[PDB]
């Protein structure tokens, strides 16, 4: 049973958490082909293995920058979580290594691109299209939460689309192992639950709120709470007033009202029946949960190898490796 | 329109996590 499934998932997770591999490869084994994304977080590049010819998404982190930004713990934790989890909609870490100046996480490449760009390009997704993605997130959170892992950064920008049109969740720098409450202020403005913003001790239910935000944006083409800057966004979020596009179905609106619920005693995913209130909701009546997990549902939309047509362009910058080792002790466990 | 207001907000591009 699904319960029985989660059972084994936990054992395998605890098992892999103890044991994390280090330097399973080296930079000389990869040919950089294109920078797929860059920013404060660092940068991800499409690379091609010089021996097999296979492609991967390599995330490069500048050690001195990570320290400067005080993300040492987060960086070590994402690697640790990544190699310890296993679910069809969670991206996998295939190689990791470091040199004098940088840290490298070589992960599965998602040819389809960022869900973000497709959403902005197309405008909005039809309810069935939105439902197909939503279903994947529900299962992923069911899985993560059973391991006491809170994702804490759900958004179109972190959801990649693979060759079959399914989702690959990326970026676990904010994910945290927590049984009850936690207190760190983190996440993305538009997707923050009210309790996070109010500096209260919160729980995994913030991911469910985020799901509501995600479904709304996918279906409307824009987030439920927006403003010129974070401060104003927070005001609207805590006020909890949401208005739905007229094209939103009665079932979709009901689901969203229960997901975007400030009252934690009433928010779906946080009640006695757990994720079942979501999975059994009218809007998901036609959803075949088992078929989704098994990837037997033909994706509503499906964007040679090494192709990067689905990603945006960024200026290619050097991969400088210093002569002196930098921040050796800080990243000794990486 | 609500959509118009969204654009006017100016946060239509990729959003960063808060730091
Ligand atoms: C291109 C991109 C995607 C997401 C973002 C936003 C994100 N918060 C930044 N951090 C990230 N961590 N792991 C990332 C990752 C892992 C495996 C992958 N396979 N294919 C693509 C891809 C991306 S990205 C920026 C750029």
């Amino acid at each position: 049973s699904v319960k029985e499934f989660l059972a084994k998932a936990k054992e395998d997770f605890l098992k892999k958490w103890e044991s994390p591999a280090q330097n399973t490869a080296h930079l000389d084994q990869f040919e950089r082909i294109k920078t797929l994304g860059t920013g404060s977080f660092g940068r991800v590049m499409l690379v091609k293995h010089k021996e097999t010819g296979n492609h991967y998404a390599m995330k490069i982190l500048d050690k001195q920058k990570v320290v400067k930004l005080k993300q040492i713990e987060h960086t070590l934790n994402e690697k640790r979580i990544l190699q310890a989890v296993n679910f069809p909609f969670l991206v996998k870490l295939e190689f990791s290594f470091k040199d004098n100046s940088n840290l490298y996480m070589v992960m599965e490449y998602a040819p389809g691109g960022e869900m973000f760009s497709h959403l902005r390009r197309i405008g909005r997704f039809s309810e069935p299209h939105a439902r197909f993605y939503a279903a994947q997130i529900v299962l992923t959170f069911e899985y993560l939460h059973s391991l006491d892992l809170i994702y804490r950064d759900l958004k179109p920008e972190n959801l990649m689309i693979d060759q079959q049109g399914y989702i690959k969740v990326t970026d676990f720098g904010f994910a945290k192992r927590v049984k009850g409450r936690t207190w760190t202020l983190c996440g993305t403005p538009e997707y923050l639950a009210p309790e996070i913003i109010l500096s209260k001790g919160y729980n995994k239910a913030v991911d469910w709120w985020a799901l509501g935000v995600l479904i709304y944006e996918m279906a409307a083409g824009y987030p439920p709470f927006f403003a010129d800057q974070p401060i104003q966004i927070y005001e609207k979020i805590v006020s909890g007033k949401v208005r739905f596009p007229s094209h939103f179905s009665s079932d979709l609106k009901d689901l969203l009202r229960n997901l975007l619920q400030v009252d934690l005693t009433k928010r779906f995913g946080n009640l006695k029946n757990g994720v079942n209130d979501i999975k059994n909701h009218k809007w998901f009546a036609t959803t075949d949960w088992i078929a989704i997990y098994q990837r037997k549902v033909e994706a509503p939309f499906i964007p040679g190898p090494g192709d990067t047509s689905n990603f945006d362009d960024y200026e290619e910058e050097e991969i400088r490796v210093s002569i002196n080792e930098k921040c050796g002790k800080e990243f000794s466990e990486f | 329109t609500t959509y118009a207001d969204f654009i006017a907000s100016g946060r239509t591009g990729r959003r960063n996590a808060i730091h």
